[PDB]
RNA sequence: GUGGGAAUCUGCCGAACAGUUCGGGCUAAAUCCCGAAGAAAGCUAGAAAGCGCUGUUUGAUGAGCCUGCGUAGUAUUAGGUAGUUGGUUAGGUAAAGGCUGACCAAGCCGAUGAUGCUUAGCUGGUCUUUUCGGACGAUCAGCCACACCGGGACUGAGACACGGCCCGGACUCCCACGGGGGGCAGCAGUGGGGAAUCUUGGACAAUGGGCGCAAGCCUGAUCCAGCAAUAUUGCGUGAGUGAAGAAGGGCAAUUCCGCUCGUAAAGCUCUUUCGUCGAGUGCGCGAUCAUGACAUGACUCGAGGAAGAAGCCCCGGCUAACUCCGUGCCAGCAGCCGCGGUAAAACGGGGGGGGCAAGUGUUCUUCGGAAUGACUAGGCGUAAAGGGCACGUAGGCGGUUCAUCGGGUUGAAAGUGAA
């Protein structure tokens, strides 16, 4: 299918770590319980920052735990800077 | 409990003890008696009921009621025990079978006579 | 190897056959890749036996070579999927038989 | 939807007990709009009128002492086209009258229509 | 368990295409080993165009590896990790990869419960239950792990190999005393523990497997017998008739053959299912071209005489079923309420009766009854139970219209859901 998840750590080398969310169906009480599953992918030009919604596709194992690729980074996350804010505030 | 309660923490059971531990889930067990004695009753009721120490296979200290009239039980005497325990005499949970090991069945039962080992007379 | 071969159902003294297709190591009620039909070896009220085959999983299994064990042979023969086994070309065994007719609701001798 | 359908039903229950005459529901929504449609098809409501629909939205509705309960489900329920029947006979209290009223693609519909159409989908409520 | 993936191997079996040349070595030879070309290996006119091997394309079957989802209890266990998390480069593997050597960065898992502790093989399923759940994982079948306890690799397509090898340890048996040998958690069987669980059987006739061109040889896999009321909606223990209402037993204002056991028994007529005994055919059948342990069986016929075959619990209420005698708060019974102190339907015996029936009672364990953990399907003023009161993190829940999209949802089709 499409798995799409949000960045939470980007601080390895050619590596981010993906939280991807999913609903579990409590046959007994019949409500949905979310559930989440952190994945580690393969990113090599260093590019995703924390926060943004990027998109995975399965691949080989690249390391003891990477086995994603990054296909696209949808939507991306919001930086705050002070020197830039003030040099817009000023216009 | 609302639904997300119920998810949350789910649903617990009753809390209830065991009755006969010293059986270890077994129907009966081999046991050695240490003493044999008397006791009375709990009141309203007065009598003097036989009971026998038995320590069992497993190393427990039990205490067993001897049924029917009169009985044969000697001190180190290899008996038999089952479940059970007798309203009168409290901290007494056992019984002692008949018919047996050396407790013997009794001679001269006609009625119920299985219960407590005798055989069935001739017909003549 | 892929094997066409019989496994035993029915109960003591009552055999039934399962004609499978399973792989050489498995055992004898055990691992199957297919079933492929059915054979009674207890002689019916018609006067025959019974058998039923799965004709193109049997073609399938014969065009990417199973081996069929010798009963199979004479089944998959007497169905018409194999050519003869080679000894059936010998001829019965002749001799004398204990034709007095008996009556069939009865079993006594009519 | 489901906070705003429940509370316009409760309140339209609540008022038949009191044998009221017409009921007045604000804030009002398309598909609360459509479950008054179906219970209007099926005789429970006499007539109902939907006051500026795209700006403030006010319905009103007018009673004849018809109804006896109207529930709208406070989760997620979804339901095939083979579980619908199977699913009336234990959502509706007396298993016989009452109807269960689904949203599907084909529309918002009743369950013995999307029985006819072979359409499943979520379980908004039902009426009896 | 269920569904997938790419970075690999695959003896025997099916179908193509090409070869099977020459020296040496093991006391003697080779389809055993070494070398050269390109890889090899030859046998048979006894199997001469019939087997076998090697290389290259492929089908089929197995195997290695990876992975999404789902899969105990415990917070009176809150931090765990240091080859640990990633990167580069080498080595290794049939094969991706921290699998590991060197170097570089400080990451990785965790309040959506890491780690610590306790327990446990998992599934298809078994028992119970108006659907849900609960207990179990015993037989049979699929996967995994283990083979006296620890550690290794060799051969091999495939093992780190139950009845193969090497090393260490404990136990054990021989020794000629130098040292060797052994692993029933394979089928029988023996001590020990226990409340308790089986024959030191027959045969490869059927099915399956190994070797062999076949002929055939092995197979405690299996098939079939033995023991055990351990289980199963089975069958039988006779069908009629019989009043001298026999004898005898029990009870009685001691009523109506005084009431009952009682047409019950004895006796008379009939028929022999199951079992007993004696014989006969057997390509009846499991098996066909032939091959029958079971089989002293089954089938058919004959002999016989109701002949060989009914117990267990209960009778105060719950709960169907009552009287006499002995005992005297003693002996005793008991699942709950309770009975027994001189007229006991409750203790023990006589008689009579009720319920099941080759069974029937006691104990242990499970579910139901139990709405007695309440999703189906309960509660918190006075009965068990609203935090002393708020603010907020995660989480949960939450207005209206118009348009776009297709992850959830939904309809159809295909694959799969072993037996
Ligand atoms: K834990
Ligand atoms: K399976
Ligand atoms: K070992
Ligand atoms: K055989
Ligand atoms: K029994
Ligand atoms: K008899
Ligand atoms: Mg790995
Ligand atoms: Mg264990
Ligand atoms: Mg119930
Ligand atoms: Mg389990
Ligand atoms: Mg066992
Ligand atoms: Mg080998
Ligand atoms: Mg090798
Ligand atoms: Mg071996
Ligand atoms: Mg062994
Ligand atoms: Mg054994
Ligand atoms: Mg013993
Ligand atoms: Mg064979
Ligand atoms: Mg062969
Ligand atoms: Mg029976
Ligand atoms: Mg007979
Ligand atoms: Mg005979
Ligand atoms: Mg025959
Ligand atoms: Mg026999
Ligand atoms: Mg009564
Ligand atoms: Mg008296
Ligand atoms: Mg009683
Ligand atoms: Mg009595
Ligand atoms: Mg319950
Ligand atoms: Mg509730
Ligand atoms: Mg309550
Ligand atoms: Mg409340
Ligand atoms: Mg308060
Ligand atoms: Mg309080
Ligand atoms: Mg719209
Ligand atoms: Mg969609
Ligand atoms: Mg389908
Ligand atoms: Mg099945």
């Amino acid at each position: 299918k499409p798995v799409i998840g949000t960045v939470v750590s980007n601080k390895m080398q050619k590596s981010v770590v993906v939280a991807v969310d999913r609903l579990f169906h409590n046959k007994l009480y019949n409500r949905y319980v979310k559930r989440t599953s952190k994945f580690m992918a393969h990113d090599e030009t260093n590019a995703c920052n924390i926060g943004d919604r990027v998109k995975l596709d399965p691949s080989r194992p690249l390391s003891k735990h990477k086995n994603w690729i990054v296909a696209e980074i949808i939507k991306k996350a919001r930086i705050y800077s002070p020197q830039a804010a003030a040099a817009a505030a000023l216009s | 409990p609302t639904f997300n309660q119920l998810i949350r923490h789910g649903r617990e059971e009753k809390r209830r003890t065991d009755r006969t531990r010293a059986l270890d889930k077994c129907p009966q067990k081999t046991g050695v008696c240490l003493r044999v004695s008397t006791r009375t009753p709990k009141k309203p009721n007065s009598a003097l009921r036989k009971i026998a120490k038995v320590r069992l296979s497993n190393r427990h200290d039990i205490f067993a009621y001897i049924p029917g009239e009169g009985h044969n039980l000697q001190e180190h005497s290899t008996v038999l025990i089952r479940g059970g325990r007798v309203k009168d005499l409290p901290g007494v949970k056992f019984h002692c079978i008949r018919g047996v090991k050396d407790l013997m069945g009794i001679p001269g039962r006609r009625r119920g006579r299985s219960k407590y080992g005798a055989e069935k007379p001739k017909s003549i | 190897v892929v094997r066409l071969r019989l496994s035993r159902l029915g109960c003591k003294n009552r055999p039934f056959f399962r004609v499978m297709a399973t792989d050489s190591r498995s055992p004898r009620d055990g691992k199957h890749i297919e079933v492929l039909g059915y054979f009674n070896p207890l002689p019916g009220q018609d006067g025959g036996k019974r058998m039923g085959l799965k004709f193109d999983r049997i073609k399938y299994w014969l065009s990417v070579g199973a081996q069929a064990s010798d009963p199979v042979q004479r089944l998959l023969f007497r169905s018409g999927l194999l050519p003869p086994p080679p000894m059936v070309a010998m001829g019965r065994k002749g001799g004398e038989r204990d034709t007095r007719p008996v009556d069939p609701m009865t079993g006594r001798f009519v | 939807g489901r906070r705003i359908l429940n509370d316009a039903l409760r309140t339209i229950v609540n008022a038949e007990r009191r044998g009221k005459a017409s009921v007045e529901l604000k804030p009002i929504s398309t598909v609360m709009s459509s479950f008054l449609r179906i219970m209007k098809e099926k005789g429970y409501i006499k007539n109902f009128q939907v006051h500026d629909p795209h700006r403030v939205g006010r319905i009103t509705v007018d009673l004849q002492g018809r109804v006896n309960d109207c529930k709208a489900l406070t989760y997620r329920q979804d339901v095939k086209a083979k579980e619908i029947e199977e699913y009336t006979e234990r959502t509706l209290p007396t298993r016989q009258w009452g109807y269960v009223v689904v949203t599907t693609p084909d529309g918002i519909l009743d369950h013995e229509e999307a029985i006819k159409r072979n359409v499943g989908g979520q379980v908004l409520g039902f009426f009896y």
